[PDB]
């Protein structure tokens, strides 16, 4: 089935992405603490709810948080400054905190129930965020022998996420704080320059744009 | 999951 494309709110980042983040894909944003990964997640959680002629997918959101970094007040701010009702935008975000990596994994199966529920309604789930994809795995699988074990478990988790993306036509968006293998569809390196400015580059994607997008963190989420 |  045809893929959909969720605008990020930045024309520059959208161009780098070929129009926006894709459904039937896992997009991983990675970078140092403070690089804006969670700001992009918040922004996407609002943008996906817009109609398609405004860069959204009329979609609902599911959000798995591992760092207590979801901020309903930030969603409210972004929504209001984009002409939307903040309470309605919040209503269409289903939120869960993952206690540990095994619970994080189970929450993917839990999520499929709501995905199925909403599928043939006018606001199907179109975005699934995992923020942070890796933090619990880092803390739990550590020391001699852990590289192989951690990579296996993370790959299984990502396979489960790919299945949801592909079976239900969902954009999966995941964050990673940074020679290991990765299995996301597309990896975007983010870094902070100065003030509210951020720079994005696609990694290991030689067939797509080789430049860099630049954007600012604003009351609308992100903008050129 | 719960609504936000």
């Amino acid at each position: 089935a045809t893929i959909g494309r969720i605008s990020t709110g930045s024309k520059s980042l959208d161009k780098l992405l070929g129009g926006g983040i894709e459904t039937q894909a896992i997009t991983e944003v990675f970078g140092e603490f403070g690089s804006g990964k969670t700001q992009l997640a918040h922004t996407l959680a609002v943008m996906v709810q817009l109609p398609p002629e405004e860069g959204g997918l009329n979609g609902s959101v599911m959000w798995i948080d591992t760092e207590n970094t979801f901020r309903p007040e930030r969603i409210r701010e972004i929504a209001q400054n984009r002409g939307l009702d903040p309470d309605e935008v919040l209503k269409h975000i289903a939120y869960a905190r993952a206690f540990n990596s095994n619970h994080q994994m189970l929450l993917v199966q839990q999520a499929e129930d709501m995905i199925k529920e909403l599928l043939n309604t006018d606001r199907p789930v179109k975005l699934l965020i995992v923020d942070s994809l890796t933090s619990h795995f880092r803390s739990e699988y550590i020391g001699r022998g852990a590289l192989a074990e951690r990579q296996q478990k993370l790959a299984k988790h990502l396979a489960d996420l790919h299945r949801l993306a592909n079976l239900y036509d969902i954009a999966v968006f995941v964050t990673n704080q940074v020679i290991l293998a990765h299995s996301a569809t597309l990896r975007v390196y983010l870094r902070k320059g100065k003030g509210g400015k951020r720079i994005a580059r696609l990694i290991d994607a030689p067939h797509l744009p080789e430049g860099e997008a630049v954007f600012s963190i604003t009351e609308k989420g992100i903008e050129d | 999951f719960h609504t936000a």
